[PDB]
């Protein structure tokens, strides 16, 4: 039947999502331009 | 408080949701004296801006704009996609009030 | 490193975002739903490609067994690629998950679960009429850094992601046993 | 100083820990005068604020509003599980006193 | 308001666009005393400045100076993309008035 | 000057060096007024504090004090090893004073 | 009007122009009081650093000197390579006026 495949699936997307949040952070990171929030305020 | 971004929109006269789902194409920005603003456009040919502050921006919107500039430029560099944006249209290009972003 | 012999090029791999399995555009796309299953992905073979199909792209342990697999599914190519990639955690060793079940056990294949990220590829050799050109091509996006001290998942943290079908005995069966999704088993 | 975002939520009357465990589902994010917010939910339905700045917010709290807004907008794009959330829940939608991120 | 970056150069006396499509070659930060720009270069030997604030900048234009700094080391680090440039020829290098990226 | 994070911490009463190498483990940032810090901790079970700007602070230490706060923000985003780390250690948790990285 | 750091650099006395072409090997931050600067090493065991603002320093390079810290923060951990530093060689370490980095 499906649930044992579907939580294959499931589990697989799972354990990709989160590699993938790790290499976003990595990526992503470089893009974060901090901010003087003194004189912003 | 507003829970979601049509509920906050609808608060406003002269303000209309746009349901973008898609990244910005293109991102301008300037410096020249009088047009420090910054302008993005879609595939779709729609373009918007941050207007440049003024008479109509009550003080708490001013480090707001400057918020705002900074999501437009880091949501293009990372490709993000954009869901809703909820816009001024009494403005030519059109200007953002509201972003949102669902992952 | 793992290395991966492959038709698609250097410009049309860093637009993707790396080495994407078959049918996934874009490496962060979560719009196109993909099929993840180790099993499937292991068993299945495609024309022109290494294997890269259900959500896994393939590499060999050795430029030498890269190219040896290249040939024989890329042979009359004028130029190809064969990439060279760090080790990290969305790499599983086929043979050790799937164990005196893995299909192809002679090859010695370490798959990486939803494709390749462009930042994990360390560089490219090119390969010209089926002969290799010896200088390696160094991807300027590589992390070092981050990539510097990862490796391979272990297998321990693969038997449940197996996809062995729910009625296969491996389920009934150490290791996969003490690690079944619920449903198989 | 406390030691935990528990520790911390607890010196405060009206507040709670939420235990989330998870990614941002949506990031709202508006410049709109008197709604300077910025609005996230999670999956499992909840929605929090960070807070229009107002006359319950004492000076020094002024720079730690904006730096709030700053490390939610780039935890929701590098996908960051957030773990627990120190909220007042005197207010709707909730609204965020802390935050923690594990791993 | 313009809707392009070429639209927004034409406003301007002594202005001109230039095509990169490119990213940028080399980069150079001064903090010296006077001379606090910022000069970048391309492959195609241009060389370009943010000028260092003085009276030819209206006190509007002086956030907007350092947030187009900010946005040039970006798009330098991460090789970035540009698409077009809005200059001042009326300088040595010649100074950034706008910048547009696209994709 | 010091020419390293042990000669600018011996300049000081009530430091100590920790040599950490690691990453950061956990980071918790808070906006309830009076306690706007940040606390981070190590899998090895020390926790540390960038403390609340007060009183034991001169003006030039109010801009550091979000420079530091901005730092352990992404060094704990991108998962940087922190090499050492000269804390007050008569606070609780112990205070940061300077950081050190190095690969 | 520079066009390059060597020609920058030239202007000012006590300076001199070395070519590093490496990445940063490690990175300090201090927030210690009266030591709020940031000092960074290179392989070849050439250290360098950002000075605590006091009186020589102008105005117009309070903003460049917290400019060229955000700068070195990112180029460490992007491992960016950097070309050329300007630096006064009358402090120790000596310190930096400007910085290059090409590709
Ligand atoms: O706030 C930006 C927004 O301003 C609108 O103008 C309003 C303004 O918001 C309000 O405070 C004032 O009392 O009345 C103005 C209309 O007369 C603009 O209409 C809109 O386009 C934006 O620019
Ligand atoms: O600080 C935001 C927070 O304020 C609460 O109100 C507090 C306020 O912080 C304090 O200065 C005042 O003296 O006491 C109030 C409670 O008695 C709000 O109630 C809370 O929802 C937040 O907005
Ligand atoms: O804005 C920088 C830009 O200024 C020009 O000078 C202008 C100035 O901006 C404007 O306010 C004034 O009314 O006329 C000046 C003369 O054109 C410079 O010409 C240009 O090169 C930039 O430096
Ligand atoms: O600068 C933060 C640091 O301050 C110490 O306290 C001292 C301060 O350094 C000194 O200049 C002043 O005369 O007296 C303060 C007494 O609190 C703290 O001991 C240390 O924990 C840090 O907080
Ligand atoms: O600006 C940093 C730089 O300052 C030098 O001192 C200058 C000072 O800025 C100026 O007012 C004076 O007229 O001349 C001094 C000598 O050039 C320092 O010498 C240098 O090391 C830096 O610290």
């Amino acid at each position: 039947g499906d649930t044992c495949n579907e939580e294959t699936q499931n589990l697989s997307t799972i354990y990709l999502r989160e590699y993938q949040s790790k290499v976003k952070r990595q990526i992503f990171s470089d893009y974060q331009s901090e901010v003087d929030i003194y004189n912003r305020i | 408080a507003p829970q979601t971004i049509t509920e906050l929109c609808s608060e406003y006269r002269n303000t209309q949701i746009y349901t973008i789902n898609d990244k910005i194409l293109s991102y301008t920005e300037s410096m020249a004296g009088k047009r420090e603003m910054v302008i993005i456009t879609f595939k779709s040919g729609e373009t918007f801006q941050v207007e440049v502050p003024g008479s109509q921006h009550i003080d708490s919107q001013k480090k707001a704009i400057e918020r705002m500039k900074d999501t437009l430029r880091i949501t293009y560099l990372t490709e993000t996609k954009i869901d809703k944006l909820c816009v001024w249209n009494n403005k030519t290009p059109n200007s953002i009030a509201a972003i949102s972003m669902k992952n | 490193r793992l290395y991966r012999a492959d038709s698609r090029p250097p410009d049309e791999i860093k637009r993707s975002g790396g080495l994407m399995p078959r049918g996934h555009n874009e490496y962060f796309d979560r719009g196109t739903q993909m099929n993840i299953n180790l099993y499937d992905h292991a068993r299945g073979t495609q024309t022109g490609f290494v294997r890269y199909d259900d959500g896994y792209v393939s590499t060999s342990l050795s430029l030498r067994s890269a190219h040896l697999a290249g040939q024989s599914i890329l042979s009359g190519y004028s130029t190809y690629y064969i990439y060279v990639i760090a080790t990290a955690p969305n790499m599983f060793n086929v043979n050790d998950v799937l164990g005196v079940y893995s299909p192809h056990p002679y090859e010695q294949e370490v798959s990486a679960l939803g494709g390749i990220p462009y930042s994990q590829i360390y560089g490219w050799y090119r390969v010209n009429f089926g002969v290799i050109d010896e200088r390696l091509h160094r991807n300027r996006e590589y992390r070092d850094r981050y990539y510097r001290n990862l490796n391979i998942a272990p297998a321990e943290d693969g038997y449940r992601l197996a996809g062995f079908p729910p009625d296969h005995q491996a389920w009934r069966e150490e290791p996969w046993i003490h690690h079944a999704p619920q449903g198989c088993g």
